[PDB]
């Protein structure tokens, strides 16, 4: 579970993301594609070339969802229900891939927020991404 | 170890700019902070109660430098990691009893640490070379478990 | 989430285990130790040789806890509080390992309850061990 | 593989007693039931609405036989699973888009099917060698993903 501290941390670090969320979302994806090529199997229909608008488009949607979980940090299961449904029933992404994206999102944030990416914040963001992943995977079986 | 020459040059170029003393302490300290369970191996290190207590503990800093020291040597034998890490693998297994999954966790944390430090310089493709490397090292460290 | 069919199937299967759960507990550990030698890192203090009383006893302990779980299939979180505590704050076994014991336990039931280890029963027991694993690692952070 | 002659012999000898026809249909069908999400690749097979419907579906059974066949032949190149599954690895990646994780789910189901079948015969030491083969197959098959 996320503690008050964690919650503060996440709102704070994400606060700083502001308007770059979209771009950071696109970048996390590209990092993921390059470091874990197996994740590509889920996007056979995408142009995964560098600067692909499909990826930009997708990075933004991922970023809006993360942004929505932060706004509803106290009711994530309900704020993300729909996306939980989609992932369980339609996309059926294997669970191990959430940790990969989580990881690439953390690298991205670290690469952009040197001042905020403190040990304490890193830990909070990690627990958060893990909780988001848990929600998205909750209805799998 | 599917390091393309271009991947190996890239690993090597960046490793050139690292302060192993420094990086070692940050990586280690950060691990104890993000995955507090890993603190199980260091109860003789003293106070790890808070991030500051961990990050600043002289023992964590000194140990981190040791670990990265061994890792650095590893990078000079990218061809023979298994050989390089053999006595260490035995030790972690037989004396320390460290579950090898620990080696992968540290690799990921390390990657975030490099991203943290190098910003924009830690490009998608540089990250992918380091992914192969942390994985090679973890595997080499786990090779003598039994 | 365990469906009613599932809770039924589990209770049946476990129902047939009977006086042998302890032996199955012991057998699963042995299969785990041989197939996944990395799991041995958690028992440096045990004699892991075939027929060790340390292993047999531990086998019983595990077996018993599963029994208790089947019995409170409706309230696992609660029936296993203490155990989730122990694992999260003292043992601190890494989560990957739960999947390995769960698998050696299926193999063991399969090898001992042929008629009963139907495809639907197999699916159920699996979800079940999954649920149990989730419960035992829920307080990790 | 990192199989011991002793380990090689154990694999080899149990295999000798296997009905690939029966074991292939049961391993694949069990998969479709235990891990329902693997059904995403077999929509064209029919109704997999129930254990019964999966276990009964001939398309399933026949795919199961094609799979264990290929696996069976892999057991003859235990010292180069990589070279034996190269083309099958590309195919799975490039044509079928099968996530390699699936290869690991099946392997574990395979092991439950063998135990199911051989009872007593499938001893801890024998499962141990089989676990190494199933991991080895999965790795080989995943080797060409990019
Ligand atoms: C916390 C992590 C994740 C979040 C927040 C997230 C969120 C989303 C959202 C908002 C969408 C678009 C739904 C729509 O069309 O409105 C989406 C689609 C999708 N996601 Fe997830 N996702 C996550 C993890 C993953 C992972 C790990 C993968 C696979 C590696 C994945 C694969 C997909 C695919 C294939 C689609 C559909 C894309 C398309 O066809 O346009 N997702 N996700
Ligand atoms: C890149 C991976 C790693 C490398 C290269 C590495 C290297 C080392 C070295 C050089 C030593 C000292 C050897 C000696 O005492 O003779 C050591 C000791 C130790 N390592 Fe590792 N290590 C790694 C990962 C880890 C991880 C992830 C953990 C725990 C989660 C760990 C736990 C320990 C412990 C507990 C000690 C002994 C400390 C003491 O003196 O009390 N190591 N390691
Ligand atoms: C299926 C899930 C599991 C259950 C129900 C379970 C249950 C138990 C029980 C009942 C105990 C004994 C508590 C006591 O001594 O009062 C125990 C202890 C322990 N468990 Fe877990 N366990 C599970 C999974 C695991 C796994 C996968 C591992 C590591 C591979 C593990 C490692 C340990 C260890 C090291 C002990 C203490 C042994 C000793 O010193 O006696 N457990 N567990
Ligand atoms: C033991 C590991 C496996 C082996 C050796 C294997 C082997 C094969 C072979 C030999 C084919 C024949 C196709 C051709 O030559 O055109 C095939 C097709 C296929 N496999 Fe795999 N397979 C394995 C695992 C899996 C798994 C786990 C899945 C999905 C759960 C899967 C999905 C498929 C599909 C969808 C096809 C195409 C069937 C069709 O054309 O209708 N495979 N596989």
């Amino acid at each position: 579970v996320l503690s008050p501290a964690d919650k503060t941390n996440v709102k704070a670090a994400w606060g700083k993301v502001g308007a770059h969320a979209g771009e950071y979302g696109a970048e996390a994806l590209e990092r993921m594609f390059l470091s874990f090529p197996t994740t590509k199997t889920y996007f056979p229909h995408f142009d995964l070339s560098h600067g692909s608008a499909q990826v930009k488009g997708h990075g933004k949607k991922v970023a809006d969802a993360l942004t929505n979980a932060v706004a509803h940090v106290d009711d994530m299961p309900n704020a993300l229900s729909a996306l939980s449904d989609l992932h369980a029933h339609k996309l059926r992404v294997d669970p191990v891939n959430f940790k990969l994206l989580s990881h690439c999102l953390l690298v991205t944030l670290a690469a952009h927020l040197p001042a905020e990416f403190t040990p304490a914040v890193h830990a909070s963001l990690d627990k958060f991404l893990a909780s988001v992943s848990t929600v998205l995977t909750s209805k799998y079986r | 170890m599917h390091l393309t020459p271009e991947e190996k040059s890239a690993v090597t170029a960046l490793w050139g700019k690292v302060n192993v003393d420094e990086v070692g302490g940050e990586a280690l300290g950060r691990l104890l902070v993000v995955a507090p369970w890993t603190q199980r191996f260091f109860e003789s290190f003293g106070d790890l109660s808070t991030p500051d207590a961990v990050m600043g503990n002289p023992k964590v800093k000194a140990h981190g430098k040791k670990v990265l020291g061994a890792f650095s040597d590893g990078l000079a034998h990218l061809d023979n990691l298994k050989g390089t890490f053999a006595t260490l693998s035995e030790l972690h297994c037989d004396k320390l009893h460290v579950d090898p999954e620990n080696f992968r966790l540290l690799g990921n944390v390390l990657v975030c640490v490099l991203a943290h430090h190098f910003g924009k310089e830690f490009t998608p493709p540089v990250q992918a070379a380091y992914q192969k490397v942390v994985a090679g090292v973890a595997n080499a460290l786990a090779h003598k478990y039994h």
